């Protein structure tokens, strides 16, 4: 999903990248 | 690994839930057969280390929906059950031993009820917690239950303890100041859980540090909060996360350092360096003495240190651009008292899982409530001690 | 490279050796025309740039071994030449600048000519150890000119001064303190360059350490004898023994420090690699305000610091082994106070070259000496100023 | 040359080794 400010993130509330 | 301290379970007397006179016909009669069964199944799945959350969720949906008949009414919801005052409940404290404490309200018993299902949410997390073997997805459940258990104490705090009668006692459990710290804890040791998560992905280190440094404010506020009590009891608790706090500030001046450096900025990426690893030096001083400390709950051995293994490579790093400057080995000039950090996290933060207790059960209708006839009323078993490990 | 202080070249009037009447015969009236020139000739090359050891040796030899006709005589080594109070020679002083002191004695003016001599030596040391395309055989020979330098200032303070009738003033070269800071002071500096080369060839720490101590010990003696001075000339002179014997105790303790990691020995392997950076800092301030206090001779800027490139490995090194122990980068528990440090060094100390004057001339014979009637002896010209560059 | 405790010695007053 996405937080408040439009950023994908993980389950755990942190941002999403590889 | 994760380590938490965890203060001990509630342990409640039998309630059998007979009334004689009282209960004329078969709907009346069996709902409370279904409150006896249904409570003990509750209760020994406390004691039980075979129960997944959602068994618990089931075995707290069945009671607490049968248990609301005592407390309101299916009609107005503004109104209060006839009940409510008839069945008198002795309940026990984590922090405070082998005491119980009674109150004939339904209110009470629900409350005390509940708070020993967040407590438990929060045991199966900390016990899942300890194994080396952690899968990504049981992280998602460790952190997930914490959640769901700082929800219920909030809930219970202050949508709940308002409703009690008699004023709670200090030191007791069903305190909204002693609430209110379990919450913060749950917040607190789930963010820990992130922060494991964090640094094992490669994220960057201004976030860790800032999770790491809001955590550590987290068991400031839960020391500052628990600090009106008592210091008998709250002993070793308070001691436990004056370490934690202490632990993870560690954490925000080390991963602060590697956004000094690599920002260009020398003397204070040093004196925070040192500042981390002078408090991780404090922080086993603390972990040394809890273990001194007597108080309620086991003493948890804390496990991971790779806190090294990072700090040694940004020590490494950090002496190779900074040759030229403050050291090495010998420190000029590195500032005398330590750079204050007052940083925000955008990420990890915990907000608790709402929650609610489950609307009325269905068996109750007027009928089957007028089968208790109050009219009619006209020597006690013990506290069945918790034996936990 | 190396980098040696050096005080100003003495100069002296012309002295002609034209006797009138006192000189009868062709021999006689010879020497005194060998005494002129070889005087002259002697005192050209001090000026002179183009001048190796060996041409100064025979400049030397020629007139010094002219020159004892008028201290000693050819058939008593134990009786003295009638000629010794015949002559007035005008010198001047290293640190005295441009005023001259005079006498009429040969001793004062034999002393005083081998003093310059003595002088060069270390002067044509001092400007070959200048340039950074030094031959290991070149390093042979400032080495060596060191010693011979060494050698001649001691000859002429124990074995000649004595003789002197006027006792010599406090602060003239011819004081026996102010030569026996030059004998070490050169014996100290070419140590210097034995460390360089122990350095280069990878000799043991042990030894570096022991040789760069006992050197540091050197400008620490030299210090206190000069130390009897006024401050006034020997101001400059002082603060860069003492800013040496500071540069190469950093040495000792960071070749030391080699001595102690090696040997399984930590917080005294740092507390000294620490105590060289500390002393390596106040070295460079000694080094600035030398520059800035005012004295006799220029200001040579120090230039060779490989010392960080090897305290460098040395710190790398030390972390390594240590990491677990006192720091990283937050040391405890490292001693307030520095190590001790007593060593002897078995290996490059300084033995000045054992000097001593050529006999007397051959042309000195009875016949020659008996040609100068001193029975028949019946305005001055001005110092030639030195004009070094 | 060789030095008083009869070591090989570096003209410089110094052991010898490769």
């Amino acid at each position: 999903t996405k937080n408040k400010d439009g950023v994908l993130v993980d389950e755990f509330g942190l941002p999403q990248i590889p | 690994t994760h380590w938490f301290h965890r203060n001990p379970l509630k342990a409640t007397a039998p309630v059998s839930f007979n009334y004689y006179g009282v209960v004329t016909g078969p709907s009346a009669s069996k709902i409370c057969n279904d409150l006896r069964s249904s409570r003990a199944r509750l209760l020994e799945l406390f004691t039980d280390l075979s129960c997944n959350p959602e068994m618990m969720k089931n075995a707290a949906d069945s009671y607490f929906s049968l248990l609301q008949g005592f407390i309101n009414s299916l009609d107005e919801s503004t109104q209060e059950s006839k009940l409510r005052y008839i069945q008198n409940f002795k309940w026990t404290d984590t922090l405070q031993g082998q005491v119980p404490s009674a109150q004939q309200d339904a209110v009470f018993e629900l409350i005390s009820m509940g708070f020993n299902v967040a407590l438990w949410y929060t045991k199966y997390a900390s016990r899942l917690a300890g194994k080396e073997n952690i899968t990504e997805d049981e992280a998602k459940e460790v952190h997930r239950s914490l959640k769901i258990a700082a929800g219920i104490f909030k809930h219970l705090k202050e949508s709940h303890l308002p409703k009690l009668i008699t004023p709670a006692e200090k030191g007791r459990d069903l305190e909204s100041r002693l609430i209110e710290a379990y919450v913060i804890q749950c917040q607190a040791e789930a963010q820990e859980v992130t922060i494991a998560r964090a640094i094992e992905l490669k994220h960057a280190p201004g976030l860790i540090a800032a999770l790491a440094y809001e955590t550590a404010n987290f068991y400031q506020k839960a020391d500052h909060t628990l600090s009106s009590l008592e210091p008998a009891y709250s002993a070793k608790w308070r001691k436990y996360l004056h370490l934690k706090m202490c632990f993870y500030t560690a954490y925000a001046y080390c991963y602060h350092g590697e956004t000094l450096l690599a920002s260009d900025k020398c003397g204070e990426a040093i004196r925070s360096l040192q500042e981390a690893e002078k408090l991780y030096a404090k922080a086993e001083a603390l972990c040394k003495e809890y273990g001194e400390t007597k108080g309620p709950g086991p003493t948890v051995k804390p496990s991971g240190h790779l806190f090294f293994r990072k700090l040694g490579n940004l020590v490494k790093n950090t002496l190779e651009k900074c040759q030229r400057e403050n050291g090495f080995i010998y420190f000029q000039k590195i500032p005398t008292e330590a750079p204050q950090l007052e940083l925000k996290a955008n990420y990890g933060l915990v907000e608790p899982i709402p929650f609610e207790f489950p609307p009325t059960s269905v068996q109750w209708t007027p009928e089957t409530l007028a089968a208790f006839d109050l009219t009619k009323r006209p020597t006690k078993p013990k506290p069945e001690e918790e034996v936990k490990p």
